[PDB]
Parts: C-alpha cells; sequence; structure tokens
C-alpha cells in the first residue's frame, strides 16, 4: 500500500510474486513449520542414476544434466598482514542434453555477488533460478521429462523453483560425474573469463561426432575426457593437444 | 416522525447530533484458416 | 520532604446539573467529531517506550501551550446564561450568590440557568417522568 | 472493398526476406524490419505446411494460433524496440546455414535478456527447431 508512480506497481507485483514463491528465508520458515507440524507430502520418488541404469539416458525422454560446481569460484592471494584470502572470479552453470550434446552455458558474472554475506547459499539458489528460467524459455515439446543434478545440495532449491512444472522429475545420481572439469575446456574457460556482464552461451559439445558414433558412445567419450581433465588437467590437455 | 430539534427524519430528540436549541482479424486469418480464436 | 510520595490533596466537587450539562456537551461534540472526521487515528499503547524514562515536566512539557479541549460551540443567544462559565474547572466558584464560596459546597441557580442546563443535558438526562413506567421493573420487584 | 484491400496486400507481400545489418541498427527501419520479419515467419510456416506430416503435425496448428498476435503486432508496427530488434537479429542469424547456433543464443537474449508474449516467443523457438530439423535433413 502506498504512493505509486508509473511502472512501479507492476514491478512490485512481479517482485513480490517471485519473492513469496522462492526467497530462501521464507523457505527455511516453511520447512520448520512443516517439521514442527510433522506434515509430509506424498510423491513418487524417481530412482537414482547409476552405472547399472545410465543406458536409459539416451532414449526418447528428453533429459538435461545440471552442474553448479563452477557457479561460485575464487582465486587466492596473501594479504599484507600475512593472512591468506580469496577474490571472486567469473563462473558458470553447466546444463547439458546428453543425447544431442547441446550445452547451455549460463555465465555467472562477479557483479552478481554484490559483496553479500553467505554467498555459497546464494549460488545454489541463483543456480535454481537460472535453470528454471531456462526451462521456461523452452516450448513444451522441448522441455525435459527429467533433470539430473550432479550435486544433491541442488535438489531442494531446484525443486522449489520447479514447482511450476508438475510433470518434471528432478533426479539425483550416484555417479560423481566430472562435469566440473568443463572449465578446463579452453574455449569455455576463455568465454567465461572475458565476460563483462551476465549472458548465456550455447554450444554442441559433441562436435558432429553423432554423424559416425552413437549418443551412448559420445557421452562415454565426453565423460572420459572430462574425467582425465579433472584428474590431472595438465597431463590431460597435454594428451588432447 | 422527525427530530423536532433539527427537522430530520428518523432519530429522536435524545439521539440528535446537532446541539439543543430553544476487423483486421479477417485479413490476418485468411492467410491460414477460418475466423475464430 | 524526602520526595518519597506526592498525594493529590483535594476532592473533585461538582454541581450535578452542571456536570451533566458539561458531559452532555462533550457527548454531542464527540458524536459530531466521529461523524465529521474522515479518519480517526487512535493512540498506541503504551504511549512511550519501555526503555525511556518518564519525561521531565519542566524541561519538555511546561513550555508547550496546550491544544484546544473538547468544547461544544455554544450559542451567544440561546445559551447566554451558561456560555460565560460552562467550561471552567470549577464553574461559578467565584460567583458569591450562585455558590457558597471557594470551598465549593453549596449552589443556588435561577430559572434561566436551570432551564439552559436542562436543555443542554438532553442526551444524558433522564426523561421518564411517568412513575408507572417502572411497574415490575424497580428495586423491590427485583428483590422479590 | 475489404477483399480488394486483401488482394493488394498479398500483391505487396510477394515482393524479399533477406535482412540487412544496417537496417537492424536504424530507428527509421521500424516498418521495413516489421514487414520483413512478418514475411520471413510466413515463409517458415509455409515450409512447415509443405512438410506437415513429417514434423510434429499436432503442434503446427497451435503454433499458427500462438503466432497470430505477433504477426498482427508486426503488421501494425506496434512491437517495442527491444523486442523487434532482438527478433530481427534472431531471424538474421536464422537465414544463414551455419548460424543456427547463434539464432537460438540470440533467442535467449529475446526471451530471458505476458501470456500472449510468452506463447509467441516459445513459438519462435519452435520455428528455430523446425528450421534446424529441415536444414539438417536438407
Ligand atoms: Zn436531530
Amino acid at each position: 500500500y502506498g504512493n505509486w508512480f508509473n511502472g512501479l506497481k507492476p514491478l512490485i507485483q512481479n517482485s513480490m510474486r517471485t519473492i513469496m514463491k522462492a526467497n530462501p528465508a521464507l523457505y527455511v520458515l516453511r520447512e520448520r513449520i512443516r517439521k514442527g507440524l510433522q506434515i509430509y507430502q506424498s510423491s513418487v520418488q524417481e530412482p537414482f542414476l547409476n552405472s547399472s541404469n545410465y543406458a536409459e539416458l539416451f532414449n526418447n525422454d528428453i533429459k538435461l544434466f545440471v552442474d553448479d560446481t563452477n557457479v561460485y569460484r575464487v582465486t587466492v592471494h596473501k594479504t599484507f598482514e600475512g593472512n591468506v584470502a580469496t577474490k571472486a572470479i567469473n563462473g558458470c552453470i553447466f546444463t547439458l542434453n546428453p543425447k544431442t550434446g547441446h550445452l547451455f552455458l549460463k555465465i555467472i558474472h562477479t557483479s552478481v555477488w554484490a559483496g553479500q554475506k553467505r554467498l555459497s547459499q546464494l549460488a545454489k539458489w541463483k543456480t535454481a533460478e537460472e535453470v528454471s528460467a531456462l526451462v521456461r524459455s523452452l516450448p513444451k515439446e522441448e522441455q525435459p521429462k527429467q533433470i539430473i543434478v550432479t550435486r544433491k545440495a541442488m535438489l531442494d532449491p531446484l525443486e522449489v523453483h520447479m514447482l511450476d512444472f508438475p510433470n518434471i522429475a528432478i533426479r539425483p545420481t550416484e555417479l560423481r560425474l566430472p562435469f566440473s572439469a568443463a572449465m578446463s575446456i579452453d574455449k569455455l574457460s576463455d568465454v567465461v573469463m572475458k565476460a563483462t556482464e551476465p549472458q548465456m552461451v550455447l554450444f554442441n559439445i559433441y562436435d558432429d561426432w553423432l554423424d559416425r558414433i552413437s549418443s551412448y558412445t559420445a557421452f562415454s567419450r565426453l565423460t572420459l575426457l572430462l574425467r582425465a581433465l579433472k584428474t590431472n588437467e595438465e597431463s590431460a590437455k597435454m594428451i588432447l593437444l | 416522525s422527525f427530530c423536532r430539534n433539527c427537522g430530520e427524519a428518523g432519530h429522536k430528540e435524545k439521539d440528535c447530533m446537532e446541539k439543543p436549541r430553544k476487423i483486421e482479424l479477417m485479413k490476418l486469418e485468411l492467410y491460414k484458416d477460418s475466423v475464430g480464436s | 520532604t524526602s520526595g518519597a510520595i506526592t498525594f493529590v490533596n483535594e476532592t473533585p466537587r461538582v454541581i450535578e446539573p452542571v456536570y451533566t450539562a458539561q458531559w452532555s456537551a462533550t457527548w454531542i461534540a464527540m458524536r459530531r467529531e466521529k461523524r465529521d472526521r474522515t479518519h480517526f487515528k487512535r493512540m498506541r499503547f503504551p504511549p512511550f517506550d519501555d526503555d525511556e524514562p518518564p519525561l521531565s515536566y519542566e524541561q519538555h512539557i511546561e513550555n508547550i501551550e496546550p491544544l484546544d479541549p473538547i468544547n461544544l460551540p455554544l450559542d451567544s443567544q440561546d445559551d447566554e446564561y451558561v456560555k460565560d462559565w460552562l467550561y471552567d474547572s470549577r464553574p461559578l466558584e467565584e460567583d458569591s450568590k450562585k455558590v457558597n464560596g471557594t470551598s465549593y459546597k453549596k449552589w443556588s441557580f435561577d430559572l434561566p440557568e436551570m432551564s439552559n442546563l436542562y436543555r443542554l443535558s438532553t442526551p444524558l438526562r433522564d426523561e421518564v417522568t411517568d412513575k408507572n413506567y417502572y411497574y415490575l421493573f424497580d428495586k423491590k420487584s427485583f428483590f422479590n | 472493398n475489404r477483399p480488394e484491400r486483401i488482394q493488394e496486400a498479398i500483391a505487396q507481400d510477394k515482393t524479399s526476406v533477406i535482412i540487412d545489418p544496417s537496417q537492424i541498427g536504424s530507428t527509421e527501419g521500424k516498418p521495413l524490419l516489421s514487414m520483413k520479419c512478418n514475411l520471413y515467419i510466413h515463409e517458415i510456416l509455409s515450409r512447415w505446411k509443405a512438410s506437415l506430416e513429417a514434423y510434429h503435425p499436432e503442434l503446427f496448428l497451435d503454433t499458427k494460433k500462438a503466432l497470430f498476435p505477433l504477426l498482427l503486432q508486426l503488421r501494425r508496427n506496434q512491437l517495442a524496440p527491444d523486442l523487434l530488434i532482438s527478433l530481427a537479429t534472431v531471424l538474421y542469424h536464422l537465414q544463414q546455414p551455419k548460424e543456427i547456433n547463434l539464432a537460438v543464443q540470440s533467442y535467449m537474449k529475446l526471451s530471458i535478456g505476458d501470456e500472449r508474449t510468452r506463447l509467441w516467443i516459445t513459438s519462435i523457438k519452435r520455428l528455430i527447431t523446425f528450421e534446424e530439423w529441415y536444414t539438417s535433413n536438407h
């Protein structure tokens, strides 16, 4: 209630709608009220991804991977007083369709953090906000039936942001897939490094291999390369190049 | 019945508030289909 | 003289037909104000914060001129016998023939004054002159 | 009189879709960009009609319905500048063979940075995917 000028009232409407839907402190309140009241909501829990069932990734249900590991990043230096300290650097969200090789790479710029406290929480919530906006940009036939998150800490923030989409399961995995090593890919590293503002850059990470090999084979190749890059980056690059 | 103190109807003397006193739809549709959204 | 306690050492004596007329004027004024005032802003309670001491009267309060009280506007003609004095703290307390003296214990009015006070008292005065009204609704029937 | 006006309108519509970078960058290009984008989207939808049973036929009808208000808003030059310029650069990328990847990246600029707006925007994404499917098949 109060004195509106032109354009303010629609903005505050949209602002309050999203804030009430998905603010993290109001989520803590709701979860505590649920725990104190001992109320639980029924659902059909989708199974985990593992090495016994991951062949299912390449059937006709559209799927997307999500990795948050590179959303918050830092570099380290030693201060004048003898202490050691961090400084934030540009980051990203890795979102990959494993059948087609389409990578959606949302760049998370250093201006997003605004010097705030408790940034490692804010990163997980920002990740869910960008993933759910990305899903909303796609038409119904191209929206996935399942989304797989590499780190379980994403499951609550993403489920909250995805309540708009009742048909879409969010899945955990037993495989510690190496997708954090995407920032060891030279071109992606450069693209994230040079950015002066938030933007999303789109690629195919399978580089037309699908003309001569299957999606299963292409995923195996991608995971093998990224595993080596995570294992020993210098040696892996020095094999590839 | 009216309030004799002020002349207004309804309320009594004791209940008075005054003090006591002594069609471009068709153009764009015809490229494709029938009218009607 | 130690400052331990202060008693108010006086009795609020009032003249009953005057007190009834004063409160009736107050009643009419408050009714009119509730009607006319578009938004009546009520006070908040407690009026002062728990951690703030009570105000020094001489520093903060004594120098401020008070605001207007609730006084109903009386007619210069049709209230002439009471307009000069109705809102005093002790009405007629200096008028040696209307009141016994400044001890304020006995009063004696004329017919024009008593008529004016009766006329002002219309909200808060009784108007049941008929003694048969209280048939089986009186003290002794309640006792029975 | 209205059918005759329709006749001269379709007579103008057949004469081309190729967009120019300088006209994207120009305020005076508002009518030209609007009309050219309208015609190019009509050409995409026509080639979907030519290939209807091969590629998601149940969705083409709803796509035509959803793209109705965009095409009307273009036809009356009523798009806001940011929407028109972002759509024009999306369609500019879409006209080249190799630049399909950048068209969908520019669609992200369009769509991310009401209900009717959301419908026609996601329908533009549908057009992009039809273009990708066809060009990969041809
Ligand atoms: Zn009245």
